[PDB]
RNA sequence: CCCGCACAAGCGGUGGAGCAUGUGGUUUAAUUCGAUGCAACGCGAAGAACCUUACCUGGUCUUGACAUCCACGGAAGUUUUCAGAGAUGAGAAUGUGCCUUCGGGAACCGUGAGACAGGUGCUGCAUGGCUGUCGUCAGCUCGUGUUGUGAAAUGUUGGGUUAAGUCCCGCAACGAGCGCAACCCUUAUCCUUUGUUGCCAGCGGUCCGGCCGGGAACUCAAAGGAGACUGCCAGUGAUAAACUGGAGGAAGGUGGGGAUGACGUCAAGUCAUCAUGGCCCUUACGACCAGGGCUACACACGUGCUACAAUGGCGCAUACAAAGAGAAGCGACCUCGCGAGAGCAAGCGGACCUCAUAAAGUGCGUCGUAGUCCGGAUUGGAGUCUGCAACUCGACUCCAUGAAGUCGGAAUCGCUAGUAAUCGUGGAUCAGAAUGCCACGGUGAAUACGUUCCCGGGCC
């Protein structure tokens, strides 16, 4: 992946962490059953003023070695390609070729 | 056709892992990434020190790294000054207490990684590929390898058309899972691009 | 559609722009990229120029449009037939 | 009761680690309900092996997590001392429950 | 026999027969019959004129037949007059609910028109 | 004083306890008729007893887990057969001849990469 | 290439078990069994001859060839014929084809 | 239609 | 002369319909790029609303979004306002630490300059690495010797035999290497060990629930062993290798399945995973943002799903799985809602808790061969949930609607057994978004005379 694309992900992770508590607060009001209509409305308006990149759903899992945005495996934090290279060198503990 | 990785297929049969730690999913990816960065750091720092293998254990919270080297003296340095520099950097990148152990490779000519790295060093110095390959094969067989194969692929001697050349002596029975095949690779970055080296060393069954 | 419990979505920047146009009685088209905003009753009689990807399409808001998204009135794809 | 759960990716290592625990208990003069082999988890991964296309070309990998339960009935005075003062082999996760 | 200006089949079970009305499906049919106090499996032929008159009263609580056809027509005309995206899809005779048109869409487009 | 046999078939495993009795069969605390609706399955369960002529000489107490109706009926037959050979070893050759001593080792074949099933390949267009 | 059935439950015949298998679709043997037995009961009552014997009557008239294959084709033709019929159920379609 | 549809299913 | 679901024998499909999906084409501001006979076309993509994103339109930046170096200002930061679609501008508050040699640095922010950074830009016909393919086909070679002026040959051919250059026998060859086989995983039988979170035969108790005391038997868990060798027997065979049959045995002749892919072939695929020679761009081919597009639709092709019904649909009742996942997670019970769901809130990093009704099945009833009580496309109305946000373009629910379709021309595909066919179940990716993919059990066939023919291949 381009250097810029890897830097966008770092920015998104950092903003999501910076605003996690505030976003959770606002969304708790918007979801709150016994919240007032005005308080719900104000929360809806406030939530959209926060940076879009503070939403966790903006993050794309990328291979931690290459930045590849497809073929990710969460267990390893790597794409399918880098998993295989690491696996065959014995660098992934316990992982071996499976037959059954 | 394409061949299975000789090391990979023998893991847990005749071949150990290079990382031995348990982790749950929560820490697994982070441990892999810290291991990657540790090996990246040490491989660069000890490029002149004939490192064959970097084994990583994670006892408790700490990290224990075993560096297999043909040259323990250069890695350790004077009164362990150099190995202490490594240990402090490894501790920082791992973010946990670090131990560094040194393991001597007594026979570098029987170590696939060191043989591969020896060939790629020579190719970058514009040694004739055929000479480098032939000597690698001759040395291994002299030091008691049951067999050795060396493959070199790319723009050999700066030719426009890339080709693969290989030499074998003795036995290299890659379908025998109990065969101790030491396999490793290296890349020479030449003026005409990448030449790839593969080395297989057979040291007997079981 | 958006859960009724959350209310209808409108972009805050558009809401404020609409409020100012209504209070002023200003009749110049409101330029917006907020295709996702719901049309509200107080937008009736305004011209909202809605982005379609390359131009702002003037949408004269009527009472029947209330509750629709603005993007519904600004088609994004150009098609005039294959055999033409 | 001390319950000890051991996990490892290799059964030889986990069996060494359980053998250490039982001997530590049976030296401290503690009753041990001997190693129970609990079900091995087999986590599987299927990956495409080509950099591009060739969808039918895959590798299938597995991590086996081995699991052992040891139960220490009537923990003596230095029983708990000898178990909490034990560095089992790297690669074995040890969870002690009271 | 005759309900909402249509003839309901006499030989069928009442629960099936009532679905002949445009605007009555299986759920509304069951609800109509539950309200009228008529069993689902009674044949329409086997009902008395008093029982049929109560069925007419229950059906009268729903918009059906020509009243429903005109509501649906009005709803589609409204979209087309608005000139919203859905209205444009109705005008052009293409899928209105986001379906692919590169292939398929034959229910809306009709049979294939050779180049 | 009872005679035991384990039986298995597909993913089923049956525990069969035999004693002298009057032809009672209990499977998982239910009668044979109640446990298996299928008469094929009832036949399979009763095959070894009918073959050795001990249908009302014996009471069977059976538990069975895993697999389906046919798997369980086959596991039970295998378990009964083994319990009968504990009861009387001389029955072996007759039970062996009927094919009941064999553990039917046929299992579901795994699905494979690039196939729809174990063997079913995706359709091929030549042109 | 270049280089056994079990008997049916109700009667004890490899011939009828094969017939059930030929009738069966989609591994639904219990369904097929119920059809074959329902059909044979209809067929037995009509003539007064037994199910198994009445089955042999129908086969002998249809059989076209090695003796095993003669039965196979006959059963395959009965089932194919019965499915082509336009009677209410398969059991009746089969009984009407056998009779 | 739509304005009273709107004002009854929602509120500030 | 041989082999392979290659044909034949069979069973079920595709080709017709609707829909899903990929591709071509056409269209477009853009419909990003790549894959192309088998071996591209549910392929890279294990999951495009925004993001992803590579494309378009417009708004913006220029040592830079991402590094190191130097200098000069600042602790970091946090709260907060206005303008703006946002990028980004202006502000306004507040805070003034940690190293202390109390010399100063270390962070970590700004700004200036330029060495540089940056490029999913080009070349897969400059490359590495990785992959497909012939093909898991039985081949491919070498040393030494010998033969030929020599290219070469022999071995490796031949007589038997095998799944196999498998093995035996013969033989100017004698040996060897890479392949075959074996060693590895899994499945079928048994034994030993351990016995909870799993187990319940016997026993005591019991509210009847392995529920309780207990028990360690059994199922099971998972470590270690045993077991299959053509070993035994017979007949055939060249006093052979082997073959055919039999016994015993859970298993019989490679028991079943997997992993494992020789020398090479196609300048095959991939410079867009990554790496990399060369070339090219550098106040732009780099970088930031909002909105759009990748979802377009006269059309053509490929792969699928759902059907066309009665071996079925519907209703009610009621059996029997396996494998797997789970902490920004799986979420019970209870209450509310027709429902999607909501509220409340246990338990569980799990043989314990949760996902989590298996469905086909079976019993009873009903429909009665109809475009139907078949089908479930399409469309209207009303909702739910995820998510800053579902207009373009989500999934799901409810009410209504109720299309084509009556078993599909030429042709063509898969499959030899727990297979095909059919029935559900789980997982990866993932906020949400499978008819795809990967995996799991349930039920469970037909047929194979044969090798003339068609396709691919082997040996002479
Ligand atoms: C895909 N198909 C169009 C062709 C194909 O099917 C084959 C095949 N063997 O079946 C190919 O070989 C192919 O895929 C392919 O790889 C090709 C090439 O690689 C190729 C070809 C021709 C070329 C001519 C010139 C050059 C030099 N470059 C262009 C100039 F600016 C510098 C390169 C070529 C090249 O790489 C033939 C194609 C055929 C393909
Ligand atoms: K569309
Ligand atoms: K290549
Ligand atoms: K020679
Ligand atoms: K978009
Ligand atoms: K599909
Ligand atoms: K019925
Ligand atoms: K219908
Ligand atoms: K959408
Ligand atoms: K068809
Ligand atoms: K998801
Ligand atoms: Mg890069
Ligand atoms: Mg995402
Ligand atoms: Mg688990
Ligand atoms: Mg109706
Ligand atoms: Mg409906
Ligand atoms: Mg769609
Ligand atoms: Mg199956
Ligand atoms: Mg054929
Ligand atoms: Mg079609
Ligand atoms: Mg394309
Ligand atoms: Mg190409
Ligand atoms: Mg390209
Ligand atoms: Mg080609
Ligand atoms: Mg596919
Ligand atoms: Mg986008
Ligand atoms: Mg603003
Ligand atoms: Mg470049
Ligand atoms: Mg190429
Ligand atoms: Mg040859
Ligand atoms: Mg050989
Ligand atoms: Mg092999
Ligand atoms: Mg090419
Ligand atoms: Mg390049
Ligand atoms: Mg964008
Ligand atoms: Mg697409
Ligand atoms: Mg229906
Ligand atoms: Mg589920
Ligand atoms: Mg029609
Ligand atoms: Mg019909
Ligand atoms: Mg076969
Ligand atoms: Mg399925
Ligand atoms: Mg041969």
């Amino acid at each position: 992946a381009k250097q810029s694309m890897k830097a966008r992900e770092v920015k998104r992770v950092a903003l999501a962490d910076k605003y996690f508590a505030k976003r959770a607060e606002l969304k708790a009001i918007i979801s709150d059953v016994n919240a007032s209509d005005e308080d719900r409305w104000n929360a809806v308006l406030k939530l959209q003023t926060l940076p879009r990149d503070s939403s966790p759903s903006r993050q794309r899992n990328r291979c931690r070695q290459t930045g590849r945005p497809h073929g990710f495996l969460r267990k390893f934090g790597l794409s399918r390609i880098k998993v295989r290279e690491a696996a065959m060198r014995g660098e992934i503990p316990g992982l071996k070729k499976a037959s059954w | 056709g394409q061949k299975v990785h000789p090391n990979g297929i023998r893991l847990g049969i005749v071949k150990p892992w290079n990382s031995t730690w348990f982790a749950n999913t929560k820490e697994f990816a982070d441990n892999l990434d810290s291991d990657f960065k540790v090996r990246q750091y040490l491989t660069k720092e000890l490029a002149k020190a004939s490192v064959s293998r970097i084994v990583i254990e994670r006892p408790a919270k700490s990290i224990r790294v075993t560096i297999h080297t043909a040259r323990p003296g250069i890695v350790i340095g004077k009164k362990g000054e150099d190995v202490e520099k490594l240990r402090k950097v490894v501790a920082d990148i791992a973010g946990v207490p670090a131990q560094i152990n040194i393991a001597e490779v007594r026979k570098p000519e029987l170590d696939a990684k060191l043989v591969a790295d020896s060939i790629t060093s020579q190719l970058e110095r514009r040694v004739m590929f055929r000479r480098a390959m032939k000597r690698a094969v001759q040395n291994a067989m002299r030091l008691g390898a049951k067999g050795i194969k060396v493959e070199v692929s790319g723009r050999l001697g700066g030719a426009e058309i890339a080709r693969t050349e290989w030499y074998r002596e003795g036995r290299v029975p890659l379908h025998t899972l109990r065969a101790d095949i030491d396999y490793n690779t290296s890349e020479a970055h030449t003026t005409y691009g990448v030449i790839g080296v593969k080395v297989w060393i057979f040291k007997g069954e079981i | 559609p958006r859960s009724l419990k959350k209310g209808p979505f409108i972009d805050l920047h558009l809401l404020k722009k609409v409020e100012k146009a209504v209070e002023s009685g200003d009749k110049k088209p409101l330029r917006t990229w907020s295709r996702r905003s719901t049309i509200f009753p107080n937008m009736i009689g305004l011209t909202i120029a809605v982005h379609n990807g390359r131009q702002h399409v003037p949408v004269f808001v009527t009472d029947e449009m209330v509750g629709h998204k603005l993007g519904e009135f600004a088609p994004t794809r150009t098609y005039r037939g294959h055999a033409a | 009761r001390i319950r000890i759960r051991l996990k490892a990716f290799d059964h030889r290592l986990i069996d060494q680690a359980t053998a250490e625990i039982v001997e530590t208990a049976k030296r401290t003069g503690a009753q041990v309900r001997g190693p129970i082999p609990l079900p091995t988890r087999k986590e599987r991964f299927t990956v495409l092996i080509s950099p591009h296309v060739n969808k039918d070309a895959r590798d299938q990998y597995e991590i086996r997590t081995h699991l052992r339960l040891v139960d220490i009935v009537e923990p003596t005075e230095k029983t708990v001392d000898a178990l909490m003062r034990l560095d089992l082999a790297a690669g074995v996760d040890v969870q002690i429950s009271l | 026999a005759r309900i909402a200006g249509i003839n309901i089949p006499d030989h069928k079970h009442a629960v099936i027969a009532l679905t002949s009305i445009y605007g009555v499906g299986k759920t509304r049919s069951k609800a109509i019959l539950a309200a009228a106090g008529i069993a689902e499996d009674v044949k329409i032929s086997e009902l008395s004129e008093g029982q049929i008159d109560t069925l007419r009263d229950e059906v009268a609580k729903f918009v059906v037949e020509g009243d429903l056809r005109r509501e649906i027509s009005m709803s589609i005309k409204r979209l087309m007059d608005l000139g919203c995206y859905r209205g444009l899809r109705h005008r052009r005779g293409l899928p209105v609910r986001g379906q692919r048109t590169k292939t398929n869409a034959r229910t809306r487009k009709g049979p294939r028109k050779p180049i | 004083n009872q005679y035991y046999g384990t039986g298995r078939r597909k993913s089923s495993a049956a525990r069969v306890f035999i004693k002298p009795g009057n032809g009672k069969i209990v499977i998982n605390q239910r009668s044979l008729e109640q446990y298996f609706g299928r008469e094929t399955a009832r036949m399979v369960v009763r095959q070894p007893l009918e073959l050795v002529d001990m249908v009302e000489k014996l009471d069977l107490y059976i538990t069975v887990k895993g697999g389906g109706i046919s798997g369980q009926a086959g596991a039970i037959r295998h378990g009964i057969t083994r319990a009968l050979m504990e009861y009387d070893e001389s029955l072996r050759s007759e039970l062996r001849k009927a094919g009941f001593v064999t553990r039917d080792a046929r299992q579901v074949e795994r699905k494979k990469v690039g196939l729809r099933k174990a063997r079913r390949r995706p359709q091929f267009s030549k042109r | 290439p270049r280089r056994k059935i079990l008997p049916d439950p109700k009667f004890g015949s490899e011939l009828l078990a094969k017939f059930v298998n030929i009738l069966m679709v989609d591994g639904k043997k219990s369904t097929a069994e119920s059809i074959v037995y329902s059909a044979l009961e209809t067929l037995a009552q009509r003539s007064g001859k037994s199910e198994l014997e009445a089955f042999e009557v129908a086969l002998e008239n249809v059989r076209p060839v090695r003796p095993v294959r003669r039965n196979a084709l006959a059963m395959r033709w009965i089932v194919e014929a019965a499915r082509k019929r336009g009677d209410k159920s398969m059991a009746l379609r089969l009984a009407n084809e056998l009779s | 239609g739509r304005v009273d549809r709107f004002n009854k299913r929602f509120n500030i």
